[PDB]
């Protein structure tokens, strides 16, 4: 069962690391930029070498 | 008075604005974000979780 | 348990790949966490674990 | 008889060319030497079709390819620049590193150059995009290869005994919101074409 | 984080309430001032006739 | 502010730095530009402790450390130049090519013709001192690998369609020919000692 | 704005009073008490210790 708790804590890690976003202006801008870019990133076919 | 009171509990958002009428719109934007996020409603659920 | 573990791993991976979403805001994320964990716990293997 | 540039200026400029960048927080005397004669160093670089940038608040001086008349095709074609072009895996790690860097900068503003992170934090991120080859050691090696490439580009310190690395401030000017938006437009075009 | 968000929203809400209470008075005063920019000419017309 | 340096001269300088070399037999344009404008290029290189020598007879130009001989230490270390020490195989190969080049220059004078040698003559002379690596295929593989690495160092060209290389005239300006002669003495002693 | 700023750093002498013009006298009482007895005595205690 430890692995279950490990997955749970692992997800909570990236919930915590994400809720702290009371940022200043420029940081807020680049945060939107990066988030949009990452959401774009998923769509690609990473498994492909040539991609 | 209320505006200053709010800044007393700000964290990294309202500091970038004045404390009088000309900056009220920023406070209203932040209040909109807080209300729409509805974070305070989860409290009881998340304590139990 | 060989599958309870896998189900929760997949739930965590889904939470990751979904949190990236720009449309998601903080209230969305907390809600999704609670819902995903409760839903996982609701499935049969979830009741086994519980 | 023959005019010779100030010895310290020559030293500082040659070292800065060697390493492509320079931090006050680590080599303060050369940083200040350059800041004493910025016109001189800009003049020195001018024949090379190279240029200089400044970030006083972060204490960083970084070289940048001059673009007054070079082909807009790509500054990477410039003969002197040696390290090859960036690739979108490195760009993904760059994006994650930039996110961590801005999160760090929130904590204490620009602060020091000590943007510390644990390697175990990166692997979960990459696993989502690059997938899971099902062997923790394999993915660790993959991440370390990417980090080595980035350190070759000067964006990250090599690992250390605590499996920690520190993000070089140079990242703030490679992941410049302008560059980010140009890349984002290019990548949106790429996806649109992918259909 | 949830608790602080709750405090922030419970502080900002009174600010928006009072801001509405004040904007009401502002709009009530706008046309009331507009009365002063018209009364003398009205009484001038009436004095003429 | 400052008037842009002549474009052609900037191109010549940057290309020259890409190879530490210029040759009229290959690139008459930049060769001529630098030849007619030596003061400009030298002044451009002054800040980095760089300078160029020439051999118009050989049709060659090359880069060098402008630092005055033994300025403060006997042997020099420079930020932008890394002094690689060739492994014994490469040292032997460069020694044989140097002796062949000087012999050719005796045959035809100075710079009259670029020296040459075929794989046919090469392989026996290398196996004279190195022996059989394990096969003829491996022999040629190693030979071409060293040839390519030397070409990277600018000493040689790649074999043509007839498997004949050209020894670059740059060979005449190596750093420590005395060490090469000493290693050649050791090699010519070992060839007789081991047989 | 100034008096509200002061109440932020208060530690049990201004919270018992409002943040308007009528509350100035208590602010003055605290300020004079500080300047005349608190700062000197506490500085002396610190240095002596």
């Amino acid at each position: 069962s430890q692995t279950v708790l490990q997955a749970r804590a692992r997800s909570e890690r990236d919930v915590r690391g994400f809720m702290k976003t009371g940022l200043a202006a420029e940081h807020h801008r680049v945060g939107h930029l990066l988030n949009e870019f990452l959401n774009l990133a998923l769509k690609l076919d990473w498994q492909r070498q040539m991609i | 008075k209320r505006m200053s009171e709010a800044k007393r509990v700000d964290t990294g958002a309202l500091v970038e604005a004045g404390a009088d009428l000309d900056d009220i719109p920023v406070y209203l934007q932040r209040l909109q974000e807080l209300t729409e996020e509805a974070l305070p409603e989860k409290l009881n659920r998340f304590l139990d979780y | 348990f060989r599958r309870v573990e896998d189900s929760w791993r997949e739930a965590d991976r889904a939470l990751r790949q979904s949190i990236i979403g720009e449309q998601y805001h903080r209230g969305d994320i907390v809600e999704r966490l609670l819902n995903d964990q409760d839903a996982l716990l609701n499935t049969p293997e979830g009741r086994v674990f519980d | 008889s023959e005019t010779r540039t100030l010895q310290k200026i020559r030293e500082a400029t040659q070292e800065l060319l060697k390493y492509g960048l320079l931090e006050e927080a680590s080599k303060p005397n050369l940083y200040r030497i350059v800041l004493s004669h910025p016109e001189e160093v800009t003049r020195i670089l001018e024949p090379l079709d190279l240029d200089i940038g400044i970030d006083e608040i972060r204490g960083l001086l970084y070289v940048k390819v001059r673009l007054d008349e070079t082909p807009a095709q790509d500054e990477w074609a410039h003969p002197l620049v040696r390290r090859q072009r960036l690739n979108l895996e490195q760009s993904l790690l760059v994006a994650i590193l930039r996110q961590h860097f801005v999160a760090w900068e929130q904590e204490s503003g620009t602060g020091a150059s000590q943007a510390q992170i644990a390697i175990d934090d990166l692997l979960p991120q990459l696993q989502i995009y690059l997938g899971d080859p099902g062997s923790e050691s394999k993915e660790r090696t993959r991440l370390l290869t990417l980090l080595d490439q980035l350190k070759g580009h000067g964006l990250v310190t090599s690992p250390d005994a605590h499996e920690r690395i520190v993000i070089r401030p140079i990242i703030a000017h490679l992941a410049d919101p302008i560059n980010l938006q140009a890349l984002l437009a290019w990548l949106r075009e790429q996806i649109a074409q992918q259909t | 984080e949830l608790e602080t968000a709750r405090k922030q929203q419970q502080s900002l809400q009174p600010v928006a309430l009072s801001w509405e209470k004040y904007q009401k008075q502002e709009r009530q005063l706008a046309d009331w001032l507009t009365l002063e920019s018209l009364l003398p000419l009205w009484f001038a017309q009436q004095a003429s006739h």
